[PDB]
């Protein structure tokens, strides 16, 4: 997981 | 519509209660009911919709990854045959996840996007469209993977084009869009250089605009800027 | 039975997968299907059943407590009228929770308990029966609260009587039963002195038997003994 | 919450 919003 | 007999305002009230209770399936169902009343959503209401489905699909994606990993291990050399159960159950979860994505895409297509005229609303919905095609892409393996990826790209690109024309570089919707499109490039499109370029340019253009912001707006924008930085650190 | 066409062994395999994926609703449904095949459950299978439903009902109970607190706040003086929505949604969650309890009680009554002849199996199921009546008691407010409480007490008491006759004082099922019956006394029966007495006597009788145990059995028993101690510390 | 198992 890289960050997403 | 199971929610057809409930007042719009009651659906929104109950979505908020469901959020407090961490009942995200309920929250999503309430918000689906609210959208299906046919009126445009306010900013607060758009957030409720996004929070609810992000949490539901997020759980599904995490479960899918657990099961896919077990499946992959079962297909390695020296692995004892355990029958069809791992594949069957991964397929079950996958089908449920696809269902949730299709539901959200359906709401956006009927008729959230077409009625959204303000930049903030249209970009928000197009970002969602990109996101839910991206989730479909994560599990796609067949004839349609390429088309699904292109659908995600197209939605994100339209959102980007509007956001660049209509919103400042620190706008949290614009930042979050860029964050997610960057992830699309890295994880889905096999374009890590594009991902890194987008994240860097977005971060730097936001940095240059922070001086214009109130303390509260500064907090909002810097939070997402840090997420861009975190990804850059992971990728470089 | 949605699960009627699936092999018993496949249901158990999928319950284990669902646990790994933290899909406890799925896990519970698989285990319900397995019970409905009509064969007795092994120790491992009894654990899967208990884990699945504990997690499902646990989430419901937590949600119910959030909503009940909001409801209670709404009924205080000076609180602005917000209409029926909080009560309606608390009722919705409550009804779902009652449904899960009734399902588990149903499995125990048809026909897990009657076919359980070994102390370890019978005590395990009677403890579950007490637990799910206790969860029903937590939300009961009407004509039947007293009868529900008595049903919980009766199940726990039968389990206690067997466990004292048939199992050593360090047996983890016996310890866990005592732990939960003690909580029943404190939280449900308005009997904190009984709760404290039970927890203390259970802890002390276990302490005296630890010398008989292997390292692994010692670990198991001391874990639950610490939970007894934690409750005693909370209550004294 | 007191502890139960
Ligand atoms: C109606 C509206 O303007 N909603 C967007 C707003 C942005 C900031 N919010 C957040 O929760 C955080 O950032 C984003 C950014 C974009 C999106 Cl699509 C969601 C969330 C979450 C991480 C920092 C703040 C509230 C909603
Ligand atoms: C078939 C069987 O013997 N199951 C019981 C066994 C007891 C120990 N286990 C646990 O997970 C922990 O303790 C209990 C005790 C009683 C009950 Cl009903 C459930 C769990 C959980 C806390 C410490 C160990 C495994 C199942
Ligand atoms: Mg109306
Ligand atoms: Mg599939
Ligand atoms: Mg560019
Ligand atoms: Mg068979
Ligand atoms: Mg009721
Ligand atoms: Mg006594």
């Amino acid at each position: 997981f890289p960050a997403t919003v | 519509g199971a929610m057809g007999s409930m007042e719009r305002a009651s659906l929104i009230q109950k979505a908020k209660l469901a959020e407090q209770a961490e009942r995200y399936e309920d929250m999503a169902a309430f918000m689906k009911g609210a959208v299906e009343k046919g009126e445009e959503l306010s900013c607060e209401e758009r957030n409720l919709l996004s929070v609810a489905y992000k949490n539901v699909v997020g759980g599904q994606r995490a479960a899918w990854r657990v099961l896919s990993s077990i499946e992959q291990k079962s297909n390695e050399e020296g692995s004892e045959e355990k029958g069809p159960e791992v594949r069957e159950y991964r397929e079950k979860v996958e089908t449920e996840l696809q269902g949730v994505c299709d539901t959200v895409l359906g709401l956006l297509d009927s008729h959230l996007i077409k009625e959204a005229g303000d930049a903030e609303s249209r970009v928000f919905y197009l970002k969602m469209k990109g996101d839910y095609y991206r989730y479909l892409a994560e599990v796609a393996t067949g004839d349609d993977k390429k088309r699904i990826i292109d659908s995600a790209r197209s939605a994100y690109q339209e959102a980007m084009d509007i956001s660049k024309k209509e919103m400042p570089p620190t706008n949290p919707i614009r930042l979050g869009l860029a964050l997610n499109f960057s992830v699309f490039h890295y994880e889905i499109a096999n374009s890590p250089e594009e991902a890194i370029s987008l994240a860097k340019t977005t971060f730097d253009e936001a940095m240059a605009d922070l001086h214009t912001l109130s303390e509260d707006s500064y907090k909002d924008s810097t939070l997402i800027m840090q997420l861009l930085r975190d990804n850059l650190t992971l990728w470089t």
